[PDB]
């Protein structure tokens, strides 16, 4: 049960979902909980005096914000999500996120296209670290851009390759992918010539 | 006070560093037709205004640090 | 006798006038012809006033008087009846046509049956005798109509659920408010009333076409008159239900648009694949079909031609038929350009412009395709374009057309868009199209972000219109919460419409996170709709919105346009950002948008014009001086290009008219060839940009024009008729009018520029410093336009910052989801509805006040081209063409680029309104308007003649003002503040002359005496107006300068300044010292609160305040705390018996609500023919609202004090707005006096210049050492008369007092501690304490007097000290001062360090021994333990000191304590012990976690009831921890300062309090019956009985914060620093 924090009915849904899941053993995720620190303190107090089901899990997804209560941080286990340390780590994360069955489809060139996409994403995200030289500003090149690029690659490869096992590299729609990534997927965030 | 004396010395040194005069450009019937003059007049105007404001503020700070004048809200904010 | 003839005419008209009645479905006879009746009533009222003007009026006065009353009554009745009738009509249609409402809502159905019976009975009575007077003479008719209106309103408000269900029935009703939805549902039978509501439910359908029966819908029409005729007309008789035939109309609209598109494509296939096109055939085809249809057909033909050419070239080595496509496009473009070069009908002209834009885009695309050597139709260089494919073989007409971009495929929605302004399709609108279509194919939203003026909101609209979608634009703000956005989403999903939520980042971050859920579920529903596995035969795709299953239409989409570069905007959560595909729209291609715009408008030199005009705008941006109101962006180029097209059309029409009237020879080609397009563009550029320019930038911009456009000159038109109207209006308004370089020429030019801007922009801003003539400019323009065009001008002036944004725009109730209209919303909706003909008048909504993004960014869609006021409840209000939105501001330092860009600017400088103009206005008003309401007029004329030489250019007043601007004043000096002060003082001089004439009927003032008096008083008033708010040194400086520069006789004193002299009525200077006698105060009146020892400053300030108050002019007293501002004001008001003063104590949390509570208590609202008037309950008395801390109220982040804006509106405009019903309330018999500390003091803010313009400021400084010596020597001489042996010690003692005071005031300042404020208040308390000690004693040696003096010095100057060294300094300096001024005394006897005084061991206040006091306190503590509180206390010396101090304060009237010290030091326990000792009952508020402001109000009511009605002495002990909100501190501040909270007792609570006060007064033996006397007695009792003891910790920043949050804690509470135990 996924609930986005921020509204009073959102708090009611969160309370009801937690009360149901601590008995049924289902998972409850609450997003952007950093926007309600007082309700976070109340939630920590509620969680301390509780004996939930063995399979119950409560995920609280937030941004790193000093307003998050300290007692909640001590009560839970913290996982920090941030850009991967390097190109190799970025490519490993990309290859882990993308399902194997998606890459290993009918065209044998899809694997190489996905590898090139992963390398491009890793290079761009690593260039983001050097803010004035790698880019001009800290662009939000993230997972959404990678997913959109993968969807575009899949769409245009299935369009060009009508279920064939192999497609000649000359026939791959390079212009389509390049233009859509430069103008729509990655170039949409770019506001600099 | 220690911070009062430190700010007095700093403001006196800054007043020594910053220049004191900047004369505005003179308008002429043929000077206006020159875009270079149309830009340099804006440059000198902004520079002179900022210089006058900064010099007045630093003089007020020095006056406060010697106790000659009382602290105001703007003077308190500037000193802070 | 013409008055009698006209009265007889009116009598005959009203005796013959009958209500025009028309039958209503055989139910009743409804009144018809409201406009004629209202116009007749207005005309007759104006005629009666015109007769009141004449003198002969008297012989008929009473009769005419009687007439107006009847007339007024008529108006009043018919100001309600119409509304009633209208309401009933639609309500009837809801309770009769619909059968489900009786089962759903039976109770108010029966209620409406009863009210309908009453209404039909009344209508039958009217039908029996349709005479207007006979109807007016019906008993209780007015009350009956008001009761019917109230009941109808309650029923109408009780119909929300039915309206929601009906919205569910017809989804487009989600975009219609409850009022208009009720109107639509009720008036379903009478279709003619629904025509004004179709614009809110459809994109381009503004009205529908019916037959003569109004039973068959033959088609639809747009706002431009374009009509679409249905192939299958919709029959209303077959489908009586409103929603059913509305749905049929929408479906038939789509079907007929599809069929007409098919026919148009079949027709346009001829023009395609054709080498030469006949212009006549193309024009016939264009006229045959709609604008969107002809553009779509051209796009389809071009796309199919390009596809065929690419299929032909697919071989690679084949020929290139793409050149054929380019040639056909160029031929058609040449035909279109030739067509637009000659006169065309406006609809065909817009069609031709759209076709030119589309074909220029097509030509560019084809040239790019040829240049890229494209030979395959599957090349992405062709696939990335927007391609239109038509399939005539498709059975479903709605699916015959497909629009494809890359892999994205869309179906045309076939929504009728009317004639929409098409956007040049530049490269960024192509990139925008590509990115947004990619987002749509992924079932995501679109997010074009970037600065403002880039195309984000229109590019979204243009893409939606290109796909034939209904795009709804929403101007988001912080009030778009989860529920409002969810309901908007429900409406969009059910309709199938595009939602463009602009300024999306203005929502709260929590609200964005919450709305992410709805966006995600909507996108999931859309994605499951896209899968081919889904079949429409199955259950429709639904999503979970607002706990409801809402069907989702595949045509729906969500777009958000935002500018992330604004600071203070919300950050979208990542889970919300991942739902949208973002695109940076930063640099629009302005060169192409111009070139294409000028090409489509008929300019032959469009390329040269664009290449000259875009760099010109860049040059203006980068070369003109940087101003906050300058905008040279895209919304300013498109404003110039549109104006250029309009000006070219006007010039062509003018040339044709000249040719017609001079011979007969007209040729379109000759005119087009010989036309100065350069001059047209320059004229538009000037008309748009010159008004905003500052004085120095005009020559720069004209030099830029000469550089970029050499040889062309801008000669502005001479609007002779408008200038004559302006001259007449200025003459009747006492305003100076001038032509060119004459006095007032700049102002008249500014007025003409404002008139020019009104015609181009529906949003205006008059930007300029206070007193630059903006208000007079637009008022005179409105009156002149009314007199010239004959269109009545109505102006609604709104102060946007004097009220909250909720009160300005409206409030959505979080519980019942009911919308309450704000001020601007109510005004705009009333104009739009046009119940009383508001659409036939020129409506100007002037936002006079400060502009900040928070309130004005809600007007982006209004001041844009959407012209829509978007509300959170999904309602959109279209701006009528006759409405102008005006912003009269003094600066734009807080407005953003989005606001500045959307509005036309007129810059008023202080040089526009010269001082000669103000002098002329003053002199004309003096010579024309009598001061009494004629000997007074003759006196004014003579005085104006005498003052004429000095009120000239380079005169005495002008030079004096110029010199005074160089001095230093306690407040910022403005010209109009000084001028208003001077004019008020001169009016007072004229009134003084009139009073002298009245006092001497036999011998009135002669010419020479009047001249002498007026000249001397002019010098005196210049001194007191140009230097009143400055120190004595600056007053002396101004006096010396005037003596240098004046020729008026002046006092010949060698050193006494002129400011020390007054002007006697005999025309001679007389010293002020002659009015300052050495008075002898009574012994029992020593240092009393109302006793004033006259001094020079006292008498001068009293005279000045009397001068300013007698004119009812609001005024301000600025000075250090305790200087004597309140004392001087009360002493001056004592000379004005017809003025009742009410004291308000401003704090940092003060809002206009305090003033509203004071008005609700001391004043009343009454209804008059002219509106609502708020006047004091007392008759013939003027209420003086004395505000004590005017500059304390909090200034927001945009530099505005809301209460200061409220007071400025109430002074400048003479009233305010009631937000309960948004009704203008006019103040009567109310004036304003304010008091404040200098703005440089901590916590004080500088007052607005607009506010300061209306309030003269007088600087009341601390009395000098000589003045202090005089005042307190008089007090000490009065006091020491009790003991004769001490009388000879009156002179030294005072000196010692003064000396010590001065020393303390020099040693302890606010730099050390915030509460280290020493004032003559301390000296008054010193005299009071010594007098109280000496009063019971019959004899006392000098040593006892010195001991009392030292004790009082310790209690006043040492109790507040924080550090020990300060207290040691105080002790040592008291000793030294006493020895210095009292030598040869027993030092040890009078200065034994334990200086203790107490009345516990005796009847009198005599010195007490420390050990005896300790034993007595021990015994009393034992009794205290055994009775009240059994908490043993250890007694040490500081405890004895503290209990003595607390007893001292508890024995004083209105004695409040502020005990500051560490928690656990015993402050509360000692306070309770002393209160028990003195018999006071201890009251403490029991604060818990649920303790709110209402609980504190109840506790305050209990305390006030006990201490004011029951005569019970109460010590109210309050801690800083008990304060949970700032309202606690506000009420405590008011109670501490005044002794009564104004809004605490309201409703039945006030009645109960009045009954208890009457009982208490009867117990005391007083005869009080009136509520005012009862409340005054209650306040006196509360003052005498309630002692508030405030305890807090010794915080550093907390004390400074409290010094502003609760000022009375440091002025009315004695501060005791207990601190920590030493
Ligand atoms: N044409 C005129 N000739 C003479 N006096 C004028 C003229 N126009 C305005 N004034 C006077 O000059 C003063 C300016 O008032 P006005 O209301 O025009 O100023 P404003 O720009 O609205 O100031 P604010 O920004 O404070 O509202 C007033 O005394 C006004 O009556
Ligand atoms: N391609 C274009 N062709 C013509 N006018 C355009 C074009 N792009 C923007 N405009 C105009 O620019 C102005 C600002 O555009 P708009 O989208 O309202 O701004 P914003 O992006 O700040 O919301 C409007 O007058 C709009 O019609
Ligand atoms: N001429 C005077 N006669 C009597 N009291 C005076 C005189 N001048 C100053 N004072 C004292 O000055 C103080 C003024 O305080 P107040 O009237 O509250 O002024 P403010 O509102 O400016 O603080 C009073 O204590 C008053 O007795
Ligand atoms: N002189 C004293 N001797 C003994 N106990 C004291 C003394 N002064 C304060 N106390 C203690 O203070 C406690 C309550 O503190 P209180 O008087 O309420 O101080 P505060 O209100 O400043 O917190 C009492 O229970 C008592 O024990």
């Amino acid at each position: 049960t996924s609930i986005a924090i921020g509204s009073a009915e959102g708090f009611n849904q969160a309370d009801k979902a937690i009360n149901t899941a601590v008995k049924s053993g289902r998972w409850v995720m609450l997003k952007n909980v950093h926007l309600a620190p007082g309700w976070l303190m109340q939630l920590e107090k509620k969680l301390h005096s509780l004996q939930p089901h063995a399979c119950f899990r409560l995920f609280l997804t937030m941004e790193i914000n000093p307003k998050v209560p300290v007692n909640l941080l001590r009560a839970g286990r913290i996982f920090v999500f941030e850009p991967p340390p390097g190109v190799k780590a970025n490519m490993l994360r990309t290859f882990s996120s993308i399902p194997v069955s998606r890459i290993c489809k009918s065209p044998n060139e899809r694997a190489r296209l996905y590898f090139l996409l992963a390398w491009f994403h890793a290079i761009i995200q690593e260039r983001l670290r050097y803010a004035p030289l790698g880019w001009s500003k800290k662009y939000e090149f993230g997972e959404s851009d990678l997913r959109s690029a993968c969807d575009t690659v899949d769409t245009w490869l299935d369009d060009t390759a009508k279920g064939r096992q192999n497609i000649s590299p000359d026939k791959i729609p390079w212009s389509a992918l390049k233009t859509l990534m430069a103008q729509s997927i990655y170039g949409g965030r770019v506001d600099n010539e | 006070p220690a911070w009062m004396r430190t700010l007095h010395t700093t403001a006196s040194n800054w007043l020594h560093l910053i220049p004191q005069t900047l004369s505005h450009l003179k308008r002429t019937v043929e000077n206006i037709k020159d875009p270079l003059f149309r830009f340099f007049e804006r440059e000198v105007k902004m520079g002179a205004k900022l210089l006058q404001d900064v010099r007045q503020d630093l003089a007020d700070v020095v006056q406060v640090c010697e106790g000659k004048k009382k602290q105001t809200n703007y003077l308190r904010t500037l000193i802070n | 006798m013409a008055l009698e003839e006209f009265l007889k005419q009116i009598r005959e008209v009203w005796n013959t006038y009958e209500l025009d009645l028309v039958n209503y479905q055989n139910k009743c006879r409804l009144i018809r012809g409201w406009d004629d009746l209202f116009n007749k009533v207005k005309e007759h009222i104006n005629s009666v006033s015109a007769m009141k003007l004449s003198p002969y009026y008297k012989v008929f006065e009473e009769d005419a008087l009687s007439w107006e009353d009847k007339l007024n009554r008529i108006m009043a009745l018919f100001d309600v009846w119409i509304d009633v009738q209208r309401r009933w009509v639609y309500l009837e249609g809801i309770f009769t046509g619909s059968a489900d409402i009786k089962h759903l809502l039976p109770v108010e159905t029966q209620r409406f049956q009863s009210i309908s019976t009453e209404f039909l009975a009344l209508m039958k009575k009217v039908s029996k005798s349709p005479l207007v007077m006979d109807v007016l003479n019906i008993q209780g008719v007015q009350r009956s109509l008001e009761r019917l209106a109230d009941l109808l309103g309650k029923i109408q408000k009780a119909l929300g659920e039915y309206l929601e269900r009906e919205r569910s029935s017809f989804p487009r009703f989600y975009f219609v408010g409850d009022e208009d939805l009720l109107e639509i549902i009720g008036n379903s039978k009478n279709v003619a009333k629904l025509q004004k509501h179709f614009k809110k439910m459809f994109a381009g359908v503004s009205s529908i076409i019916l037959n003569e029966d109004n039973s068959v819908v033959l088609g639809i029409s747009s706002r431009e008159g374009e009509e679409v005729m249905f192939k299958t007309p919709v029959s209303i008789t077959e489908h009586p239900k409103i929603n059913e035939w509305l749905t049929l109309v929408e479906k038939e609209m789509r079907v007929t648009l599809a069929k007409l598109l098919a026919e148009s494509v079949t027709e346009v296939e001829i023009f395609g694949k054709a080498t030469s096109i006949d212009p006549n055939t193309y024009i016939t085809w264009i006229d045959k079909y709609q604008a969107q249809l002809v553009v779509l057909s051209a796009q389809i033909a071009w796309s199919e031609n390009v596809e065929t050419a690419l299929s032909s070239m697919g071989g690679g080595g084949d020929a290139a038929p793409l050149h054929s496509v380019l040639s056909n496009v160029e031929v058609t473009l040449n035909v279109l350009a030739d067509s637009v070069l000659m006169e065309q009908p406006p609809l065909r002209r817009r069609k031709l412009e759209h076709l030119i834009t589309e074909l220029v885009h097509q030509r560019d695309v084809t040239r790019s395709l040829i240049k890229s050597k494209i030979d395959n139709a599957k090349s992405f260089e062709w696939l990335s374009q927007m391609r239109f494919y038509f399939d005539p073989k498709q059975t479903d007409v709605l699916q015959q057309l497909s629009i494809q971009m890359a892999n994205a495929k869309f179906n045309y929605g076939f929504e009728y868009l009317g004639v929409q302004d098409k956007l040049v399709q530049t490269p960024l609108t192509d990139r925008c199209y590509l990115t947004m279509t990619q987002a749509l194919e992924a079932r995501l939203g679109g997010s074009p972000f970037g600065p403002a003026g880039t195309g984000k909101t229109e590019s979204v609209k243009a893409l939606g219109h290109q796909l034939g979608r209904f795009v709804l634009v929403f101007n988001c703000d912080e009030t778009f919460d989860f529920q409002a956005m969810g309901r908007i989403f429900v409406g969009l999903c059910q309709v199938g419409a595009w939602g463009c939520f602009d300024e999306f980042n203005r929502l709260e971050e929590r609200m964005l996170s919450a709305v992410s859920q709805q966006v995600q579920c909507i996108q999931e529903a859309l994605r499951e709709h896209s899968n081919p596995n889904y079949d429409k035969t199955s259950a429709p795709i639904t999503c979970e919105l607002l706990n409801k299953q809402v069907k989702v239409s595949p045509d729906m989409a969500i777009f958000i346009t935002m500018n992330p570069g604004y600071a203070g905007r919300s950050n979208l959560p990542d889970n919300l950002k991942k739902l949208f595909r973002s695109l940076a729209m930063t640099k629009p291609d302005r060169q192409l948008i111009a070139q294409v715009m000028l090409y489509s408008q008929g300019f032959r030199t469009a390329e040269v014009l664009a290449n000259k005009i875009v760099p010109f705008f860049k040059l203006c941006d980068e070369q003109l001086s940087s101003q906050s109101h300058y905008d040279f962006g895209l919304r300013a180029l498109k404003s110039v290009l549109v104006s250029a097209g309009n000006v070219k059309r006007e010039r062509i029409q003018k040339i044709k008219r000249e040719k017609e009237e001079r011979g007969e020879a007209v040729d379109e080609g000759e005119i087009a060839e010989n036309l100065p397009e350069q001059e047209i563009l320059i004229q538009s550029v000037c008309e748009t940009m010159v008004p905003k320019l500052v004085a120095e930038d005009i020559p720069l911009l004209f030099s830029l024009l000469s550089d970029v456009f050499p040889g062309v000159q801008y000669h502005r038109g001479e609007m002779t008729a408008l200038r004559e109207e302006l001259k007449k209006v200025c003459q009747e308004m006492y305003l100076t009018y001038g032509d060119g370089e004459e006095v007032g020429g700049m102002w008249v030019e500014k007025v003409l520029q404002l008139y020019q801007i009104t015609q181009i922009n529906h949003g205006l801003m008059m930007v300029g410093p206070s007193g630059s003539g903006k208000s007079m400019a637009w008022r005179v323009l409105l009156k002149a336009l009314e007199r010239l065009e004959g269109v009545e001008g109505v102006a609604h002036i709104i102060d946007p910052k004097a009220i909250s944004k909720d009160h300005l725009y409206g409030t959505l109730d979080p519980n019942t989801r009911e919308w309450t209209d704000g001020l601007f919303t109510h005004v705009l909706r009333k104009i739009i509805d046009s119940v009383r003909g508001e659409l036939q008048k020129r409506q100007w909504i002037v936002f006079d006040g400060d502009v900040d993004p928070e309130w004005v960014e809600n007007l982006n869609s209004v001041l844009d081209d959407n012209k829509l006021l978007t509300l959170p409840n999904g309602e959109r209000l279209s701006l009528p063409p006759n409405v102008r939105i005006m912003f009269e501001v003094q600066d734009l330092k807080y407005a953003t680029l989005a606001t500045v860009s959307r509005c036309g600017m007129v810059w008023f400088s202080e040089d526009v309104l010269s001082t000669d103009m103000i002098f002329n206005n003053f002199l004309a008003r003096l010579r024309s308007i009598p001061l009494d309401e004629s000997p007074m007029l003759q006196i004014q004329r003579d005085a104006a003649t005498i003052m004429q030489p000095y009120f000239t250019s380079n005169g005495l007043v002008t030079k004096a003002l110029e010199h005074a601007f160089q001095l230093e004043h306690i407040m910022d000096l403005t010209r109009l503040r000084c001028l208003g002060s001077l004019f008020s003082m001169l009016h007072q001089a004229c009134r003084n002359v009139a009073q002298y004439n009245a006092n001497h009927p036999d011998f009135p003032m002669q010419i020479e005496q009047l001249e002498r008096y007026i000249q001397r008083y002019l010098v005196y008033a210049i001194l007191w107006s140009l230097s009143g708010d400055s120190r004595l040194k600056m007053r002396a400086e101004l006096g010396e300068y005037i003596r240098r520069i004046t020729t008026v006789p002046l006092p010949t004193a060698p050193n006494i300044p002129i400011i020390d002299y007054e002007v006697s009525i005999s025309g001679e200077w007389s010293p002020w010292q002659a009015k300052v006698p050495q008075i002898e105060v009574e012994t029992h009146k020593v240092a009393a609160p109302d006793v004033v020892v006259p001094t020079l400053d006292t008498v001068r300030h009293e005279a000045l305040l009397y001068t300013w108050l007698a004119e009812h002019k609001p005024l301000v007293l600025c000075g250090p705390p305790g200087s004597g501002k309140t004392m001087t004001l009360f002493s001056a008001l004592r000379a004005l018996p017809d003025m009742e003063v009410v004291g308000l104590n401003f704090s940092s949390a003060t809002t206009p609500e305090l003033l509203l509570k004071t008005f609700d208590h001391y004043c009343e609202y009454r209804r008059t023919p002219n509106g609502v008037v708020l006047a004091p309950v007392q008759l013939g008395k003027w209420l003086v609202l004395f505000c004590d801390e005017i500059n304390l109220p909090d200034m927001d982040k945009y530099g505005t004090q809301r209460v200061i804006s409220f007071i400025r509106q109430m002074v400048e405009h003479g009233g305010f707005y009631r937000t309960s019903d948004q009704t203008w309330v006019k103040l009567e018999r109310i004036q304003f006096v304010g008091a404040c500390n200098p703005p440089t003091d901590p916590g004080r803010k500088p007052l607005s210049h607009r506010f300061l313009r209306h309030v003269p400021v007088v600087y009341v400084d601390y009395p000098g050492p000589a003045s202090l010596t005089q005042i307190y020597g008089t007090f000490n001489r009065a006091m020491l008369r009790l003991i004769p042996s001490l009388r000879t010690y009156a002179e030294p003692l005072t000196a010692a007092m003064v000396e010590f005071y001065t020393m303390s005031q020099e040693r302890f300042t606010q730099d050390t501690q915030p509460h280290y404020i020493y004032s003559p208040r301390e000296m008054t308390r010193w005299v009071r304490g010594i007098f109280e000690a000496l009063r019971p004693l019959e004899t006392l040696p000098v040593e006892g007097l010195i001991r009392i003096w030292a004790h009082e010095a310790l209690r006043l100057f040492q109790d507040r000290l924080v550090e020990d060294e300060e207290r040691r300094w105080t002790d040592e300096n008291i000793d030294t001062v006493a020895l210095k001024h009292f030598p040869n005394i027993d030092r040890e006897k009078a200065m034994s360090r334990p200086i203790l005084y107490s009345n516990w061991l005796s009847k009198d206040y005599i010195p007490v021994d420390q050990e005896e006091l300790r034993d007595y306190v021990k015994a009393r503590l034992k009794v205290f333990y055994e009775e009240e509180l059994d908490v043993p206390l250890v007694l040490f010396n500081e405890v004895l000191d503290h209990v003595l101090r607390i007893d001292r304060i508890f024995r004083q009237p209105q004695g409040h304590l502020l005990l500051i010290g560490v928690s656990g030091a015993g402050k509360t326990t000692l306070s309770r012990f002393v209160a028990w000792m003195n018999g006071l009952s201890v009251y403490q508020i029991k604060v818990h976690r649920k303790y709110t402001g209402e609980d504190f109000d109840e506790d305050l009511r209990t305390v006030l009831r006990r201490s004011g009605c029951k005569n019970e002495k109460i010590a109210f002990i309050m801690d800083e921890s008990n304060v949970l909100d700032s309202g606690f501190l506000e009420r405590m501040n008011t109670l501490l300062a005044n002794g009564e909270v104004p809004g605490l007792f309201e409703g039945d609570e006030y009645a109960t309090l009045m009954t208890q006060c009457k009982e208490g007064a009867q117990k005391e033996g007083l005869m009080l019956d009136s509520h005012e006397e009862l409340y005054k007695w209650f306040t006196s009792q509360v003052i005498r009985n309630l002692h508030v003891v405030f305890t807090m910790n010794p915080s550093s920043e907390g004390l400074k914060d409290r010094a502003a949050t609760s000022p009375a804690l440091f002025n009315r509470c004695v501060l005791n620093w207990f601190g920590d135990w030493s």
